[PDB]
Formats: C-alpha cells, structure tokens, sequence
RNA sequence: AAACUCCAGUUGACACAAAAUAGACUACGAAAGUGGCUUUAACAUAUCUGAACACACAAUAGCUAAGACCCAAACUGGGAUUAGAUACCCCACUAUGCUUAGCCCUAAACCUCAACAGUUAAAUCAACAAAACUGCUCGCCAGAACACUACGAGCCACAGCUUAAAACUCAAA
C-alpha cells in the first residue's frame, strides 16, 4: 500500500490498468459473471508485488495461471 | 594382586622416581590409588606375559586381555555386592563378548589362542 | 526446628502499614513458590499425576512466553496507519 | 580468475561467546558468602537458572554445593544468613513492589 | 528465555524418552484469550461488623451506633461505583497492554503460519 | 586418594580444643593416611542448632584437614569421628581442588526448535 | 572479504567513527574504509606481520589528521 | 479411540475372575 | 536511614525500638489459620502466654468458624485481654493459608495492638508424612 | 614435573615430629574461604 | 453428624518414615526405573543383526518368615447422604507401603512408533497422529466374536502365570 497511488498513476500514464485493492474472489476465474458475459480479460498481469498483505502469493497469481494469462512479477 | 607398594603406569618411567622420599613413593603408589589403577597395572602385567606387542592395544589379544581383567573386577564387585543387578548382567555380558572375541582368535589365529588361554587360565568350552 | 526463628519469611512494618507489609509477604511465597506447593500438599497428589501436571506447566510456559514475545515483537506496528485510504 | 569475487572464511565479525559471571571461577561448598548470593533471603529457596543468568554447568555447582554446605554445618536451610544480605545482588528478582 | 524444545517431544530421531507430552500442538495461535474476569468476593464486611458489633452491645439501637452505620453506608456506596468505575476501566484498556479485541487485528496482521507457501 | 576432612568441633578453650586436633589427626595417621595440612576457619555461630552427644550445640570451630589416605581409612575414620563427643559433626569429601576443572568457551545459544509438526495445513 | 577481517579489528579496537554513514552517497569512505585503505598500500609495500602492519597505519593516519579515538 | 475393545475385555475377565472364585 | 524489611538480627546494634524494647523483647502473636478454625495465641518474648481466642471460643461454630469475619472477632478478642496485660506491640506469626490468615490480623489492630512485623510459618515438609488422597468431587 | 612440585610439598607436611608445634600455628592462624561476585564477574574479597 | 477433650496453642527434646527449592535443567540406566548428603565399588561389546529351545533382569499389587511403625491406607466399623448407597463425603483402624531373607514374574511394562546404516532426492502425502522414504535383519500379524477362555505342558506360582485352540454364531467388526 506504499506504493498504491504511485503504480496506480503508472498505469494511467501509460495507458493500462492497475488492480492495487484487496482483491475481491473470483475476479478472473468468475469475471464473466461479475462483468458479463463479454467482458475481455487481460492478456498481461504485472506483478510488482507478488506477496498479499500477509505474506502469501497474491491470489493472481495462481487465478492469472488457471486463466492462462502470462504473468510478469518482481 | 600387584603389591600396594607398587607404582602407578604413570610414575614408572619417570627419571629418578627410585631416589624420591619414601611419602612421596606411597602417594605415587597403588596403595593411595582407587582400584581403577590397580586394573591398569593388572593389564600391562598380562600384555607382557602374553602379547608378542605389548603397545598395540587395538589387536583381538590385547581386547580379550583388557575385557578379562574387567570380568575379573566384576566378580570381586559382586562377590561383595550379591544383589547389584546392574553389574550381575555386565559380568554375564562380558563373559558372552570374550567367548565371541575367543572364537573369532581361535578361528584366526590358534597358536595366539592358545597362549591366550594358558596365559589368563581360560578355559575353552564348546557352546552346547 | 533448629533454625533461628524471625528471620525467615518475616516482613517488617512500616508507619503501621499492615496491608503493605501483608501484600509483601504474600507476594514473597508467592514468587518463591510456596504458596502453590503448599496448595498442592494439601492433598497427596500421586506421582502420574504430578508429572502430568508438571508436563501441563512446563508447555504452557512455552507457550505463554513464546506468544509474549510475539506481541511485544509486534507492539510497533500498532501504531495510526501511514497509508490510510491506500 | 577476479579479484571481487567472494571468498571463503570464518565470520570476522563473530561476537566472542558469552560467559556466565563464574565462568572460570571455582565453587566451592566452604563459600557460603557466594553461594548466599544464589538463594532467597526470606526462604532459602535456590533460584532457579532464568533468576541467577548462570549456565548449567555452575547452576549445578552451585545447587550441588548449597546442599552439601547445608547438611556440612556449613549454610542454613531456611533463611539466607544475614550477614550476607548487603552482598552484591547479582540475581534478577524483585520481591517489593 | 523461552525454555528449550530441543529433545522434549516424542519424534522419530529423539531416542531419549519424551520430556514433554502436550495435548495441543506448540504452535503460536492467532489470538489470545479473553479478558477474564475475578470472581467477585463480598465488600464491605470489615464496616458490616463494626455496625454489627455495636448493634449487639447499643440492643439494636440505631441512634448509639450512628456513626459506625454511616460507616457502612457509605462503604457500601463506594463499593457500588468502584464496581461500575472497574467496568469503565475494563473498556479503556489501561491496565493491559492491549485489549484482546485490539490484540487480536495486530495479530490478524501478522499470521504465524506453521505451513509452507 | 586425596580427601577434605571439613570438622566441627565443640567449641572448648585452647588446650582442649589443640587435644582434640592432635587426637584426631593422629586418628587419620594409625590408618595409614598422609596429613598434608591444618587449617582453621575460625570459631563461629552454626547455621541451626545441631545435637551430638546428649548436647545442644550453637556454635563451633570450623576446621579443614587436607590429607591423602587408601580408600579403606574413609569408612574406619567416619566411625572414629562418630565416636568423639567433642565432635559436632565431621564429613570427608574428595578434596575439590583434585577435580581439575575444564575449560569454558561461554554459553552456546540454542536456537528455537524447527520442524517439530508437519507442515500440512490444519 | 578479506578486508572484512581489518574491519573487525578497526571495530574492536578504535570502534564505530563518530562520523556519520553517508550510505546515499555512492562513493561515501569511512573511517574504517580509509584505514582499510591505507592498511592495504603498506601490505603491498613488503610488510607482512599482522600487528605491526596494523599500529603503522593507525600513525599514517594521525599524521594525516584523522581523529582515532581507542575505545579502550 | 474408543476404549470398546478394551471394555469387551474387561468384563470378559471381570466374568471369568468370578466364576473361578465362585467354584 | 532508609527502611528495611529485613528483621533486626540478635545480637548486633539496631537503633529500632518500641516502647524502649528491642526487636527480641516485643510480645509474639501466633496466628494459627486452619481451613476450618483460625487460632490466635499471644505470649510474650520470654514464652509466657498472655491471651488467647479462637473463632471457636467466641460462640462460632461448624462452618462459621471457617470464615474471615469469624478470625477477625477472634482477633479482637485476643487483642483485648492481652492489653489488659500491657502489650501494645507485637510480632505476628501466622501459619496456614486459611480464610482468618488475614482477617486474624485485622482484628488484632482493631482491637489495640500495632503490628511490627509479619512473619510466616507455614509447616512447609521437604519431601516428610504422606498427606491424605485426593477427595472426588 | 609432578613429581618435583610433590616433593617440595612434601617437607610442609605434618608429622608425629611437628604434629603439636603445627596445632598451635593452625590455632592462631585463620583461613577465609569466602568471597562474593559481582554482576560483572569481579571477586569480592572480606573485609579482613 | 459422628469422633476427640490424657484435647488444643507456645516452647524444648525428638526416626528402621519420606526426600521443598534447585528442575524454565533433560541427564543416567538394557528396560523396569533413577532428582537429600558423603564415601566405596562401579556403568558389556575396535563390524552389525541375533535365542518363545536358554540365562539374567523386570513398576505396582501379592505370598512366606523375622523386625520397625510417623503418616497414608484396601478391608472393616461408625457418621452422613440416598428410593436404595455394599459408593462418592467425614472419622477410626488393619493388611499393605518400609528394612532383612526368599518368592511371585504381571502393567495403557505404551514415547502403542523394533535393532543397525542411510536419504531429504523426489512419484511428498488415504485420514488422523509425531513429515516421507531406502538398504538390511530379526520378531510379529492375516474378518469379528468365542478368547487375557478350554485342554495339554512348564513353573517355589495352587482363586496363579506363560504358551494357546476349536465347535456353535454373525455380515460385519
Ligand atoms: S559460561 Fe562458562 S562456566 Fe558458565
Ligand atoms: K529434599
Ligand atoms: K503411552
Ligand atoms: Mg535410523
Ligand atoms: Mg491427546
Ligand atoms: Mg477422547
Ligand atoms: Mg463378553
Ligand atoms: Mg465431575
Ligand atoms: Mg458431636
Ligand atoms: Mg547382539
Ligand atoms: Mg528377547
Ligand atoms: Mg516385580
Ligand atoms: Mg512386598
Ligand atoms: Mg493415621
Ligand atoms: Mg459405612
Ligand atoms: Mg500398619
Ligand atoms: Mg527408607
Ligand atoms: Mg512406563
Ligand atoms: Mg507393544
Ligand atoms: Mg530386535
Ligand atoms: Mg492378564
Ligand atoms: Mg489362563
Ligand atoms: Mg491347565
């Protein structure tokens, strides 16, 4: 969360999308229901942190890879 | 028994122990030892009359010597000491660890073996 | 029996104060453990049980003095939150 | 190969093991003054380890030397004899508030 | 110092016997107990007898023993906020150094985690 | 082997109490052993009331024999001592200064014990 | 590294400088690393002794001004 | 676990135990 | 000077009195605090017994006794007929951890007599008699 | 080495020849074996 | 309530009983066990496994003989409780716990996790418990119940211990 409104400019900037939140479940492995039946996923996730709060993998990280999109993560 | 008189392994081979004090003798000596020394004397006795190498200790004669003189020590342990069960079964123990070191040298070596047992009055006995 | 007697386990009284002193003392057989063997000598507690008892105390120690250092170890973190509404 | 690179050894930096305060030092059950230092002055009762900050070899010296000295003649059971009450206080315990 | 683990627990490798035979596994919990409470004991009885005590010698006669009554009344009545103070400090936290409520989201934070991720 | 005789003596004016010491050292002589010192720890209160002999006892001299004897002198000399009423109490332990005391790099931190439960979840 | 064996000794006998660490500064030289230095050019020169090549360079740098209080 | 197998045993023998001192 | 807890020890020079009497001089309270009967004895500093009074000898009886109320009355008690005798100071000596342990001692002060010190004697067996088993409840 | 420190030793003994001459010399003579540590680990000798 | 008032409290004298604190230590022993002090003797094996055909041990309870006896305490007696109370609660007291000399040879004698060597590599892994395995050896096991039983044999054991089935029964345990 340090770092939260900086990589959430970031993505702005360049013109891409930043999920800095707590992430909600379902979000990729259930996106169809929770956008709709057409909503289209990302084809890249950027994991500048790949740690959640507690110290474990980001749950992305694991829905990303069920989902088949290719993750790049410091 | 070596005499009380005698002198510690250690207090042997020093130069000039013979022109020392008579007290400075008896606080060198067995008599003023525990009887852990007295063993140590008993031991060197027996490599002499028995070993060809008196200094290698890790050959199976020199083993069935030293086990020979700690049987010994337990049977005067226990002949004052009738119910101490503990050193019952380290005699009985050891008596069954020279038999096998006994056999191992009788197989290997016989001409050592028998002067093994003349030289400790051992008597070889077939397992029934 | 054979000890000399007011010297062991005797708190003096200070300006009348008898609570204090009482507080004292108590809180002397307390640290030392007297209270609690006293206590616990009172019925004869058999040796399985002393020893299940003993088991019983020695794992709460480490437990209680292992979930101490814990807290203290994360009493700074306790602090306002830098990154509020982030 | 290059100079730079890493190389095997002990830490330099190691801190020298600690000690007890009678590490080195000879306890002996005819030292009643010390051994006074390791026992409650209102119950005789020993302290234990985590109260005197000695290792286990001198907490057993000392354990093993009070209770020779006591039945010797030697230290009392009961109480910590007073004339060694203004001894320094090497043990962390606090009886007063 | 924590005491030492080392040994204690019956494990394949330990030869001696167990030290140690805990009905719970030694793993940190993520939260603490409650914050119990002292079983009440009965206030005030050191004034009851001393109102008591001269009722029997005045013959239960209220005027003689006026002093040593207001004694208990107002004992009693000190008694009776000390109780309702005690439950205001409860909720304040002073005396602990935590609330276990305010203890427990510290320790939400910081989870032991006795498994591998 | 070497012993500590440490003795507590009835406490009795000078001539007495020097009878007592020459009696007693020469009680360690007849059965054998080596006398290697005298020493006086001085006259003092004892830690609690001690009876021997039909006697109350408060204090005593506290006295040290250091002294090499076989093994067989201990257990005659104990019944020896047991039997001087101007004795309170006498014990013989091996002389602490035979045991030689090895040497101590310092305390050896023991670190918090791992892998005590499976790392399953629970 | 092998100079860490001289930081140990200039820790243990001259302690932490009163200087303050710089660690921003990329290029930043304590006064341990100066010693460090300075004890590294006389090892090159010839000498080889572990103590003498250590109190020659402690007198390198008090003629040059540098501050080197023994802690003990 | 249970102690069901254990309490089969134990009246088994508590039975037999009488029986014997019965006759 | 500062105050000291440690007892004055027989023998050397204290400058503490009470009355003019030393520390060895002062009257003893014996407090005996069963689980049932609280038992309270003066005697003098030469052993000479002064007063006495349990919560039994003043009219409780079964569990009555066993109470706090019930030692502090025994307390006072005790207190009255031992300044009839002439004492004002004490030293109290309470064995056992009975419910009149404390109470014993407040009857003493109400009743007249300052407390110099507490000490305890509570029979402490090192390894001694094999008590009673344990009752099921 | 033992043994020439042992026979020095020997010629303070005690014998039937000294015994009542080193009785009196223990009588007069005192030996303090007490001594007190500090929190730092420095001896503490008596006040004698 | 009964019981005791030759009772209770203070002080002194005071053991063939039991061993606060230390011990938050984790050691010794083959196991059983072993935590007051001193001394003496003293803790098998210079490959490993290995005797249920042997030898020597083995908590507690128990038997036989002679002693000790503080306290505890089966049984028993009294008090109380209860519909009953052959219990739980209270008091008294014995066998017994102790010593000596013989026996008896049993424990949830279980840390229910065999000895020796080795591995953390993976295909980790039913579940739970105290992670998963490799080599090698001995011991043991093969539905439940009958059955720590019957019979036989052995034994200082005689209402005993060890070894230990079958028939009938069930479709589960
Ligand atoms: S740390 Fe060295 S003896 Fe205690
Ligand atoms: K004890
Ligand atoms: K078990
Ligand atoms: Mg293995
Ligand atoms: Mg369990
Ligand atoms: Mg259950
Ligand atoms: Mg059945
Ligand atoms: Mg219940
Ligand atoms: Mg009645
Ligand atoms: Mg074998
Ligand atoms: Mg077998
Ligand atoms: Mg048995
Ligand atoms: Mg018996
Ligand atoms: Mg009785
Ligand atoms: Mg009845
Ligand atoms: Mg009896
Ligand atoms: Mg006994
Ligand atoms: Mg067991
Ligand atoms: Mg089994
Ligand atoms: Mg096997
Ligand atoms: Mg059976
Ligand atoms: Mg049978
Ligand atoms: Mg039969």
């Amino acid at each position: 969360r340090q770092f939260s409104y900086l990589i959430e400019n970031m993505a702005r900037d360049c013109g891409e999308y930043a999920h800095t939140r707590y992430f909600r479940g379902g979000m990729l492995t259930n996106a169809r229901l929770l956008f709709g039946p057409t909503v289209r996923l990302p084809d890249l996730i950027i994991f500048l942190h790949t740690l959640n709060n507690i110290f474990e993998p980001h749950v992305a990280v694991r829905d990303a890879a069920k989902m088949n999109i290719p993750t790049v993560g410091i | 028994d070596p005499p009380p008189s005698t002198l510690l392994k250690d207090y042997q081979n020093v130069p000039g122990i013979e022109k020392v004090d008579d007290v400075v003798k008896r606080l060198l000596s067995l008599e003023m030892a525990n009887k852990k020394e007295m063993l140590k004397i008993k031991q060197e006795q027996f490599m002499k009359k028995i070993v060809a190498n008196p200094e290698d200790t890790r050959s199976l004669e020199a083993r069935i010597i030293a086990l020979s003189v700690k049987i010994r020590s337990y049977e005067e342990h226990l002949e004052k000491h009738r119910k101490d069960k503990a050193h019952k079964r380290y005699l009985l123990m050891s008596i069954d660890q020279r038999k096998k070191m006994l056999k191992n040298l009788r197989n290997t070596n016989y001409d050592v073996f028998e002067k093994i047992c003349w030289g400790l009055g051992i008597e070889y006995t077939f397992p029934p | 029996a054979k000890h000399l007697k007011f010297i062991a386990r005797t708190v003096m009284v200070q300006e009348g104060n008898v609570e204090s002193a009482y507080r004292t003392l108590n809180r002397i057989l307390t640290m030392d453990g007297l209270i609690e063997d006293i206590k616990h000598r009172r019925y004869y507690e058999k040796p399985c049980r002393r020893r299940q008892r003993e088991s019983y105390e020695r794992c709460r120690r480490i437990y209680n003095m292992e979930m101490a250092r814990k807290i203290n170890f994360l009493m700074r973190k306790n602090r306002a939150d830098p990154w509020q509404g982030c | 190969s290059n100079e730079d690179l890493p190389i095997s050894m002990e830490n330099p930096y190691k801190e020298p093991l600690k000690k007890c305060i009678l590490c080195g030092k000879h306890v002996d059950y005819k030292n009643v003054q010390l051994l006074s230092q390791f026992v409650s002055p209102f119950t005789g009762c020993i302290y234990g380890r985590h109260i005197t900050g000695l290792c286990g070899k001198k907490q057993k010296e000392i354990t093993k030397a009070i209770k020779r000295a006591q039945i010797m003649g030697f230290m009392p059971v009961t109480y910590k004899d007073p004339a060694y009450l203004k001894d320094p206080k090497v043990c962390n315990i606090r009886y007063r508030e | 110092a924590t005491p030492s683990l080392r040994g204690r627990l019956a494990r394949f490798g330990n030869p001696r016997k167990p030290v140690l035979k805990p009905n719970k596994p030694l793993i940190l919990a993520n939260r603490v107990g409650e914050r119990r409470r002292e079983k009440g004991e009965a206030t005030c009885i050191t004034e009851m007898s001393v109102m008591m005590a001269c009722w029997k010698q005045n013959e239960f006669r209220d005027d003689a023993c006026r002093k040593e009554i207001q004694g208990f009344l107002d004992c009693a009545a000190r008694a009776q906020e000390a109780r309702k103070m005690r439950s205001i400090q409860e909720t304040l936290g002073e005396s602990g150094s935590l609330l276990p409520n305010k203890l427990n989201k510290l320790l939400q934070r910081f989870p032991n985690k006795p498994y591998l991720s | 082997p070497r012993y500590e005789l440490a003795l507590i003596l009835k406490a009795m004016q000078r001539p007495e109490t020097a009878a007592t010491l020459k009696r007693t050292i020469e009680a360690l002589m007849d059965r054998g052993a080596i006398v290697r010192d005298l020493e006086n720890l001085g006259e003092r209160a004892l830690p609690y009331r001690i009876s021997a002999h039909s006697q109350q006892h408060n204090r005593g001299g506290y006295f040290l024999v250091d002294f090499y004897a076989p093994t067989a002198a201990v257990e005659s000399m104990v019944e020896h001592l047991s039997r001087d009423i101007d004795v309170i109490r006498g014990n013989i332990v091996k002389h602490p200064l035979t045991q030689e005391l090895k040497e101590c790099e310092g305390i050896v931190p023991v670190p918090l014990a791992e892998k005590l439960y499976s790392t399953k979840k629970r | 590294y092998h100079e860490d064996r001289i930081r140990a000794k200039f820790y243990s006998v001259y302690g932490s400088g009163q200087r303050a660490f710089d660690l921003f500064n990329p290029n930043f030289k304590s006064t341990c690393q100066r010693f460090v230095e300075k004890y590294t050019e006389l090892q090159k020169l010839g000498e080889t002794d572990e103590e003498k090549l250590f109190v020659e360079t402690g007198k390198a740098l008090l003629a040059e001004g540098v501050i080197l209080r023994r802690v003990g | 676990k249970n102690v069901l197998k254990i309490r089969r045993r134990k009246m088994n023998h508590h039975k037999y135990r009488k029986l014997v001192k019965k006759t | 000077t500062k105050f000291s807890i440690y007892p004055p020890i027989p023998g050397e020079e204290s400058s503490l009195r009470w009355a003019g009497k030393k520390f060895e001089e002062i009257p003893i309270a014996h407090i005996k605090a069963s689980h049932n009967n609280t038992q309270i004895q003066v005697v003098s500093a030469s052993n000479e017994p002064l007063a006495f009074a349990s919560c039994g000898t003043e009219g409780f009886r079964n569990a009555k006794k066993g109470t706090g109320i019930a030692a502090q009355t025994a307390g006072i008690a005790a207190a009255a007929r031992a300044k009839q005798k002439g004492v004002i100071h004490i030293r109290v000596v309470v064995k056992g951890l009975g419910p009149g342990r404390l109470s014993a001692m407040h009857g003493l002060i109400m009743g007249g007599l300052e407390v110099i010190s507490i000490t305890d004697n509570t029979p402490i067996p090192h390894x001694g008699c094999r008590p009673r088993k344990a009752r099921k409840l | 080495r033992e043994v020439l420190q042992l026979q020095e030793e020997v010629k303070n003994f005690i014998t039937r020849e000294n015994l009542e001459a080193r009785v009196e010399a223990a009588l007069d003579s005192r030996k303090n074996y007490n001594w007190a540590i500090t929190r730092e680990g420095l001896v503490v000798r008596p006040q004698r």
